[PDB]
């Protein structure tokens, strides 16, 4: 019962000091690609660069270059593609990497507008009859239906492939309530959420990744898959005590920089992992009480 | 346009 190693943590009230050691520990390798002239307009932030072992790679001759990072969880059994929020000139690389990894879904955890800071390209179509083309890449992408929600949308999208004029259905899950360097709403708030695209199929290993982005594709992008990551190892182990979370969260830095932005996001990794073990404790009934304790209907 |  790792509640032991968290109310230690509240009642001592050091958790920045818990996660400024992982900003110590955490792994440093090389971004050179992300750091070529050429790439400064593709990146949102320019302390924010994928390590050049684990970047995704577009299947273009000229250019292949994408704020992108592959997080290949071996334990666990998960890939996750974290990347930042689109640019206006990179859609269509984002698109592209959506079709030559063939993911299923993307998970979108900021919201377009961040407290008047534009965070993010309007990279997906809003209307069922203004579709976009991204001629760039030769991709065309079609809103077909839309679940809205109290604090998340799951649209259905379908991107087609202009060349082979082969299409796929892409679900985008939208959390809109999501503050930048904040916390969801409650543990309940997000575990909905997650399991919401853990049912849709998006996480399959049947299909590529599911892209996970934000603004910087860092920190809420690197909350989410640290709980989903923790919760398979619970399952995966069959032992809830066992998961090190500073050890989990430590492991998906290798493969992207400063995941997890604030000592608070942190705290409510924690948090969420410790409730969402009731789940694979066997209490599969506590979902139900998330979906109710959401107040995902108004 | 930094991120810290």
């Amino acid at each position: 019962e790792m509640e032991k190693e968290f109310e230690q943590i509240d009642k001592s009230g050091s958790w920045a000091a818990i996660y400024e050691d992982i900003r110590h520990e955490a792994s440093d390798f090389p971004c050179r690609v992300a750091k070529l002239p050429k790439n400064k307009n593709r990146n949102r932030y320019r302390d924010v660069s994928p390590f050049d072992h684990s970047r995704i790679k577009l299947h273009q001759e000229d250019n292949d270059y994408i704020n992108a990072s592959l997080i290949k969880m071996e334990e666990a059994q998960r890939s996750y593609i974290l990347t930042q929020g689109p640019l206006p000139n990179t859609c269509g690389h984002f698109w592209e990497m959506v079709w030559e990894q063939k993911s299923r879904g993307v998970v979108m955890l900021n919201r377009v507008m961040e407290k008047g800071s534009l965070k993010c390209a309007q990279y997906w179509p809003q209307k069922e009859e203004k579709e976009m083309i991204f001629e760039d890449t030769n991709l065309k992408l079609t809103l077909i239906s839309e679940d809205i929600k109290s604090y998340y949308t799951v649209r259905q999208l379908e991107l087609e492939n202009l060349t082979t004029q082969e299409t796929r259905e892409i679900l985008h899950f939208h959390y809109t309530t999501w503050p930048a360097f904040g916390v969801p709403e409650s543990p309940a708030s997000f575990l909905n959420f997650l399991f919401k695209v853990r049912e849709s199929g998006s996480l399959s290993p049947e299909h590529g990744p599911v892209v996970v982005h934000c603004s910087a594709g860092i920190g809420r992008s690197g909350t989410f898959c640290l709980a989903d990551t923790c919760l398979l190892l619970m399952d995966k182990r069959k032992d809830p005590s066992s998961v090190d979370i500073k050890k989990v969260l430590l492991e998906m830095r290798k493969f992207r920089m400063g995941l997890i932005a604030t000592a608070d996001q942190l705290r409510f990794s924690y948090l969420a992992v410790i409730e969402g073990a009731k789940f694979i404790m066997g209490d599969s009934s506590v979902q139900d009480q998330w979906k109710e304790l959401s107040h995902e209907d108004l | 346009d930094y991120y810290v």
